[PDB]
Order: C-alpha cells, then structure tokens, then sequence
C-alpha cells in the first residue's frame, strides 16, 4: 500500500543528490587537473632548456682545457 | 429462504512507476555527462602521464653530464 509509495519516493532523491556531488567533484577534477598540465608543459620546457645548456657549456669548458 | 450468495470482482493496483520517468531522465542525462567527463579525463591522464615519462629521461640525462663534467674537472684540477 503506501509503504511501497512511500519507499519509492525516498530511494530517487538520494541518487540525484549522490550524483550532483560527483558531477561537482568532477569538474574541479577537470579544471585542476588542466591547471596541473600546464604546469608540466612548462616543467619540460625548462627541463629542456637546461640540459641543452649543459652541454653546450661541458663542450666548451672541455674543448677550452684541452686546448689551455 | 432468505438465504443470498455472491462472487467476487477483482482491480490490479497501479504497478510501480509514475516516479520513475521525471527523476529517471534527469538521473541518465547526468550520468551521461559525467561518462563524458571521465573520458576527458582518461585522455587528459594519459597526456599527462606520457609527458612525465618523456620528462623523465632529459632528467637522468642531466645528472649524468654534470655528473661527468664535475668527475672530469676535479682530476684535471688536481
């Protein structure tokens, strides 16, 4: 009778509101995690820059010593 | 002689829905976005990911030349 009604009124709202805090969740995962591969990008991008230093810098320092 | 008798008649309850077609909606369109955002993220992850491993061997590439460079000049300096 109204048991059942009343059960079946009570089991919708829970999942509407456990599905709108994973959407939430979600899209702060989204945005974070672009904010998170720009910063990588630049990471590689000095990463690159000093090992391209490094050796530029070695060679010269060498080829300088060995020829004093 | 007064003496009555009867049969019966019967009716079938609503079956259980009626609630189950506006929450039920709104519950598949979310899901659906929320597929869509967790595949945006796959993909976003594994850029990520990849990135990290191409980072990685720059990484041990430098340790190793300053490594050597610095080995090379203290026994030329000595």
């Amino acid at each position: 009778a109204l048991s059942e009604i009343e059960t079946r009124h009570s089991e919708i709202i829970k999942l509407e509101n456990s599905i709108r805090e994973l959407h939430d969740m979600f899209m702060d995962m989204a945005m974070l995690v672009e904010s998170q591969g720009e910063m990588i990008d630049r990471i590689e991008y000095n990463v690159e820059h000093a090992v391209d230093y490094v050796e530029r810098a070695v060679s010269d320092t060498k080829k300088a010593v060995k020829y004093q | 002689d007064m003496r009555n008798e009867l049969e019966e008649m019967q009716r079938r309850a609503d079956q259980l829905a009626d609630e189950s077609l506006e929450s039920t909606r709104r519950m598949l369109q979310l899901v659906e976005e929320s597929k869509d955002a967790g595949i945006r993220t796959l993909v976003m992850l594994d850029e990520q990911g990849e990135q990290l491993e191409r980072i990685e061997e720059g990484m041990d590439q430098i340790n190793k030349d300053m490594k050597e460079a610095e080995k090379n000049l203290t026994d030329l300096g000595k």
